[PDB]
């Protein structure tokens, strides 16, 4: 099975049974060279035949493509419900049910903004009240006011 | 498992190597097996262990390399008529006569890959007597050898060149390295005993240094010339002489005679010829003289960068 | 060498000496067609032939694949040190030195959790105390409870 | 899964086994399936009682 790729750096699609593509032929025998994956002879003298071959995934016309990415690329699944939609000046990543970063140390360089409420390092940032010394030790009454 | 490796199955050496199998084999469900192999051309460079270059296989033969068990011999080629008008005189392979001295040379160098031999007797009742070694022991001979193959050939060949009750004798503390400590053990006999010793040394490895002032002759000649001749007359490739062998002394006179066989129409002017020690720094530019002197166990050999020339 | 993409999107990968892959062979001569990318004649009467053909990298099975994504797209390297993956209904990003966002003006849309110290506008977040009226100007005792 | 077992699939035991398949066979959901063997030479031989 083709999986593109070169310098290190390659693509893969979990391919189950049932799944359809197209197949090529080769021009000789392939075998010795898929033992080893260095310079070969021919194994026999069969040519132009389907039984060495390359398999090539494809899923021809079955998806649902979105109505906001009709003219950006997309990496979706069939139905659509995750993306990454790669616009011309924009990306727009969706996941309904959630998304990780699994980096330890990120990196921002603009004005950023969420729409809920925030956890950091185990507490809450959207109700936080620091104590002080007059009153001694006692709560900043209130949450997060602007 | 279950593979058959046939016959000629070109394996190859990453420095142009084109090794062949001898015999075919069938690969034992252990995975370990031992081919016997044998080289293309007469001019074989020595491997090292490596993963051997695949040509050709079968559809199973998955790799092949060198391990350190396997043992090793040496090729022969290169054999030209100036060696044998060199070798006539000495290689008297008097086959018919064993019990001698010019025996005892010419039935070692029939090894092969031996070079040179010298072997010098006492023949008196006192110590240092002969030309460069002391004894010891006397009524003994010592044998040096160079370009030495492995031992079993030429402790074969020592033992079956002599005659004499006890002729072996390792010289002293002054002469060259000794093969092996007590003895070479020659174990077999024609007569089936078990008797033990063989002695036998080899030479020193000197260097020299040749400088040379000569004129420019009918036309231009390029140095590369002049040090191309004195190099070949120092390996031997001239007929006639035999160049530099184990115990040959460096002179500047042959040395020019050399140059003069090889490259007519110039006039050489000086010459100087000195000799170094082994890998000890270059030589002082006052430690060149007209003639050197070598002892019985010293060879010397020339390069192209000892041999400098500057005509006037 | 073939760079998927159109509608001006595509991908490459950085080949470098000793990249393996496949080469096709074109009907024609197209020297004249890659001098100017137009319509064109053929140059000569050679036919089926791999002095003109196209050539398409890949991979074969030399990668590592982890065992959490043995059913999600993967976009990594050979040994799997950098990944994307794109599963079902989640994406995981995956990069162990560091990762960045060269965007200046990110977005979110739901409940955000960082699990590690903060840095904002070059100052922290998880020990920060303000400055009050009374005692004047005073340190607010400690930094982020809850 | 839904494998097509051949003939002469040869299995070879530890001591010297080069055993072929009798007849064909074709794996069923389960995962496991009958095969018959006989030895590819004409002595005595006995198989260990594992799979090797």
């Amino acid at each position: 099975v083709i999986s593109m790729g070169a310098g290190g750096f390659h693509i893969s699609f979990p391919i189950q049974q049932g799944d359809i593509g197209w197949i090529y032929a080769a021009d000789r025998d392939t075998s010795q060279f898929l033992e080893s994956l260095s310079m070969s002879k021919p194994n026999t003298g069969r040519i132009h035949k389907f039984e060495h071959g390359l398999f090539i995934p494809d899923v021809f016309r079955r998806y649902t493509i979105n109505s906001e990415d009709s003219a950006a690329m997309v990496i979706q699944s069939t139905s659509g419900a995750t993306r990454i939609s790669i616009r011309g000046d924009n990306i727009k990543i969706t996941a309904p049910s959630n998304v990780t970063v699994d980096t330890p140390q990120a990196n921002f360089t603009g004005n950023v903004t969420i729409a809920n409420t925030l956890v950091v390092n185990g507490i809450n940032v959207n109700n936080h009240g620091h104590l002080e010394n007059n009153p001694p030790d006692a709560r900043t009454k209130g949450g997060m006011i602007a | 498992r279950s593979q058959t490796r046939i016959s000629t199955g070109s394996r190859v050496q990453t420095p142009a190597g084109a090794i062949f199998t001898v015999m075919s084999d069938v690969t034992i469900p252990a995975g370990g097996v031992a081919t016997i192999d044998i080289k293309s051309q007469e001019y074989g460079n020595i491997p090292l262990p490596v993963g051997n270059l695949i040509i050709i296989d079968g559809t199973i033969g998955w790799s092949g390399a060198k391990v350190i068990a396997s043992t090793r011999v040496d090729p022969g080629s290169r054999q030209m008529s100036d060696a044998e008008l060199k070798n006539a005189r000495v290689n008297r392979l008097a086959i018919q006569g064993r019990n001698s001295t010019m025996a005892i040379k010419a039935y070692v160098s029939a090894v092969p890959n031996v070079t040179s031999v010298n072997v010098i007797e006492n023949n008196t009742g006192a110590v240092q007597v002969v030309n460069g070694v002391s004894f010891t022991l006397p009524y003994a001979v010592w044998v040096c050898v160079a370009g030495n193959p492995d031992k079993q050939a030429v402790a074969d060949a020592l033992w079956a060149a002599h005659n004499g009750g006890t002729p072996w004798d390792y010289g002293a503390t002054n002469n060259g390295v000794p093969v092996d400590g007590p003895n070479g053990v020659p174990v077999r006999d024609p007569a089936s005993g078990r008797k033990y010793v063989v002695k036998w040394t080899t030479p020193i490895m000197y260097d020299g240094y040749v400088n040379v002032t000569v004129q420019q002759g009918s036309s231009s000649v390029a140095p590369e010339a002049i040090q191309n001749a004195v190099v070949n007359y120092a390996q031997g490739k001239v007929e006639g002489e035999e160049g530099l062998v184990v115990g040959a002394s460096l002179s500047a006179f042959e040395v020019a005679g050399a140059i003069a066989r090889e490259i007519p129409g110039i006039y050489i002017k000086l010459c100087q010829v000195a000799c170094v020690a082994a890998g000890s720094p270059a030589p002082a530019p006052g430690d060149f003289t007209s003639e050197y002197v070598m002892s019985a166990f010293g060879q010397a050999t020339i390069s192209v960068g000892n041999v400098r020339v500057t005509f006037v």
